[PDB]
RNA sequence: UAGGAGGGCGCGGCGGCCGAUGCAAAACCCGGGGCGCGAGCCCGGGCGGAGCGGCCGUCGGUGCAGAUCUUGGUGGUAGUAGCAAAUAUUCAAAUGAGAACUUUGAAGGCCGAAGAGGAGAAAGGUUCCAUGUGAACGGCACUUGCACAUGGGUAAGCCGA
RNA sequence: GGUGAACAGCCUCUGGCCAAUGGAACAAUGUAGGCAAGGGAAGUCGGCAAAACGGAUCCGUAACUUCGGGAAAAGGAUUG
RNA sequence: CGACUCUCGGCAACGGAUAUCUCGGCUCUCGCAUCGAUGAAGAACGUAGCGAAAUGCGAUACCUGGUGUGAAUUGCAGAA
């Protein structure tokens, strides 16, 4: 609830659906899925990854 | 060149047993740069890597018993 | 010198004894070595199909007989040992049997 | 086991993150003695035992 | 047999991590650190072995507040 | 660094060393043993005669269970010698590293020959082994320090 | 012999006295020359490169060949015992400085499905996968790996808790 | 899958392997496994070890007995 | 003559004694009294541009603020 929260503030964007793991080094890493409405191409470029 | 990426990623593919898949040994070269299971299917498609035809049991003598029992 | 020749090989008197694991891969041994004596190369190369004769009848009995033809060749290749090695493959036998074939030069 | 508790899992992060040999700077610092790294394990020598 | 044969069916856990004192020395059955006594209200320590009462007295740990307490105790607990 | 026994004349003289090798101390001594005061070019041939499994290398020091061959009758009329490649390897290694020292000074390498060939143990690497009734063994090596001097002869 | 007493040699300090010391102190080595019946002492040679003695008084954790003595190291033993169950390996090729051990292909055999096959519970903890690798390890060997280094990987409203 | 009463053993297919350090030789003594003329326990403390029997069909099956057993008793015959 | 065994002498190894040290220990003496429900000791996990440990610190995380001093830190790179 709190990373689509924060998906949405930050970003300007929406989840429609995050899944989360917890990575065997130690943290978590959360995979954020956009309603296709946004393109992540579009948000990977607004941010820079690729 | 070793291929024990390819022997593997191929009895994967090929939906057989390690002991099952071909790989041509004339161009192991382009086996060895196929490197990811997208490339196995297209060297499957292109007739490099091929799937040994299973090792024949064929039941005639026992078809043959039978049918000398009855 | 390059030369082919063919001879036939009498193997029941070479692998006679031999334990039964070991009288295959004996018979490879007594093949090279007999290539060896043959044409004095220190190299010898079985091909695959003599290979595939021998071993065809298990690992305990070997043919008896194996009429070979023995390639002593030019070794090509530019790093080498020596200047010439012996490519012994299996051979054709003609339908008479092996009775009266001696040792015989190919054109 | 396939089925660890978080806990476990949150442990084995930092077992984990203390494997690594010393880096290769360290090794330069003024009236240096580390040398090499003398709390290395290994997953089938020293078991956690825990 | 004792021994060969028995050492190979080791394969539960009689302890498991303690949580007070962060041992592997939690007896599960009975429900107690065999090492701080837990979960009972004081900890489990003993004059007949100084020893392990060295290794897990005051001062072996990170001090986080008692540390600044001389410092405070100089000065006579001011606050400005 | 500088080695037991120094050439007769430094000029006219390469050397070669070799130090925490990885091979057995008492074959490399006699090896060295059968090589001393032969010249560089029947050194090489002799020595690799010997990795080759053609000539023996007697054993006279260290030989006590070494078994018998007739390779061997020239220069130990008993017959006892065996035929170390692991150790013959290591020491043609260091002959053609000396053979080129020598090239790089500039001395006839037809003319050379062995001057002084030490072998002198090392620092001996150490691994456990297993034993019935649960007992651990040492399973130690012996390395080697392998030092040589080829010299030119001199009338 | 047990045992006793006297006079001495030696070690480490302390209070004093006499000095040596980068023209080489301490320590250690010698087929070096001596002195003493003896503990020991003096000098030479060498390595060594910074501190050291001798005398009187005084003190003490002071003298080693033993204790199935403690710790550490090193021998002979010894290149010796030995690496032997689970049927089995062989031929071309390729890579590589190097091939019995890597990889490919042809062959020949074994597990023979209460399996030497496919999955899990426990327990392990990153061993999983890729790229590479000087050592060490893989009780032979290696181009190799479950070894070493750098990265990657574990997604649940429905399987669980 | 085959034989077989059978998830016994023995061979095969799917799947997995040839990982157990290799080369040469056939001496004693060993370890595991065989075979032996005439005799068959004389060996030995003791038939220890090994051999002989072994499936199935048909017949027959004693003393003794808690009348349930003995019992697959014993002794025979057949097998493709 | 030569090999082996013992040995003597020179050098080189093996090994870490001896000598010179010492941000350490031990002993004696002295000064003060200051933990915790306003959450302590201990434990855990995190935390650095390149860190694993030790040393710090707590999502403000090898620190923030004040004050004093008065030009650095430092294995490297970087804003200064
Ligand atoms: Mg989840
Ligand atoms: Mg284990
Ligand atoms: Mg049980
Ligand atoms: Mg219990
Ligand atoms: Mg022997
Ligand atoms: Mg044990
Ligand atoms: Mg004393
Ligand atoms: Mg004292
Ligand atoms: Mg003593
Ligand atoms: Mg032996
Ligand atoms: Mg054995
Ligand atoms: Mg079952
Ligand atoms: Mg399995
Ligand atoms: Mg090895
Ligand atoms: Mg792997
Ligand atoms: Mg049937
Ligand atoms: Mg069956
Ligand atoms: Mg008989
Ligand atoms: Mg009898
Ligand atoms: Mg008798
Ligand atoms: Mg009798
Ligand atoms: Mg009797
Ligand atoms: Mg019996
Ligand atoms: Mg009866």
């Amino acid at each position: 609830k709190k990373i689509k929260a924060a998906v949405k503030k930050m970003y300007d964007i929406q989840a429609k659906k995050v899944n989360t793991l917890i990575r065997p080094d130690g943290k978590k890493k959360a995979y954020v899925k956009l309603t296709p409405d946004y393109d992540a191409l579009d948000v990977a470029n607004k941010i820079g990854i690729i | 060149v070793s291929l024990k990426l390819q022997k593997r990623l191929a009895s994967s593919v090929l939906k057989c047993g390690k002991g099952k898949v071909w790989l041509d040994p004339n161009e192991v070269n382009e086996i060895s740069m196929a490197n990811s299971r997208q490339n196995i299917r297209k060297l499957v498609k292109d007739g490099f890597i091929i799937r040994k035809p299973q090792k024949i049991h064929s039941r005639s003598r026992a078809r043959r018993a039978h049918e000398a029992k009855q | 010198e390059v030369v082919t020749r063919e001879y036939t090989v009498n193997l029941h008197k070479r692998l006679h004894g031999c334990t039964f694991k070991k009288k295959a891969p004996n018979a490879i041994k007594e093949i090279r070595k007999f290539a060896q004596k043959a044409m004095g190369t220190n190299d010898v190369r079985i091909d695959v199909k003599l290979n595939k004769h021998i071993w065809s009848s298990g690992i305990r009995s070997v043919p008896r007989r194996v009429r070979v033809r023995i390639a002593r060749k030019r070794n090509d290749e530019e790093d080498a040992k020596e200047e010439l090695y012996s490519l012994v493959t299996v051979a054709e036998v003609p339908q008479e049997g092996l009775k009266g074939l001696g040792t015989k030069v190919v054109e | 086991p396939s089925h660890k508790t978080f806990r476990i899992k949150q442990k084995l992060a930092k077992k984990q993150r203390q494997n690594r040999p010393i880096p290769y700077w360290i090794r330069m610092r003024t009236d240096n003695t580390i040398r090499y790294n003398a709390k290395r394990r290994h997953w089938r020598r020293t078991k956690l035992g825990f | 047999t004792k021994g060969t044969g028995s050492f190979g069916k080791r394969r539960n856990k009689t302890h498991t991590l303690c949580i007070r004192c962060g041992r592997r020395s939690f007896h599960l059955q009975k429900s107690t650190c065999s090492s701080c006594g837990y979960p009972a209200a004081r900890i489990r320590k003993y004059n007949w072995s100084v020893k392990a009462i060295r290794r897990k007295t005051t001062g072996t740990g990170r001090m986080r507040y008692m540390r600044h307490v001389p410092r405070r105790f100089k000065s006579n607990f001011r606050e400005g | 660094v500088k080695y037991s026994t120094d050439p007769a004349n430094p000029t006219k003289s390469a050397k070669a060393m070799g130090r925490d090798l990885r091979v057995h101390f008492k074959n490399t001594r006699e090896t060295a043993f059968a090589l001393r005061k032969m010249s560089l070019n029947k050194a090489k041939r002799y020595l690799e005669d010997v990795l080759a499994h053609k000539q023996a290398i007697p054993f006279r020091r260290y030989c006590r269970g070494v078994g018998r061959t007739a390779q061997v009758k020239n220069r130990q009329p008993n017959g006892q010698g065996r035929w170390p490649a692991k150790s013959a390897k290591f020491v043609l290694d260091l002959l053609k590293n000396a053979e080129s020292n020598a090239e790089v000074k500039g001395l006839d390498v037809d003319a050379l020959y062995i001057s002084h060939i030490q072998v002198n143990q090392a620092q001996k690497q150490r691994r456990r082994t297993y034993r019935a009734h649960g007992r651990i063994n040492p399973y130690m090596s012996n390395p080697c320090h392998i030092e040589l001097i080829l010299s030119e002869k001199e009338e």
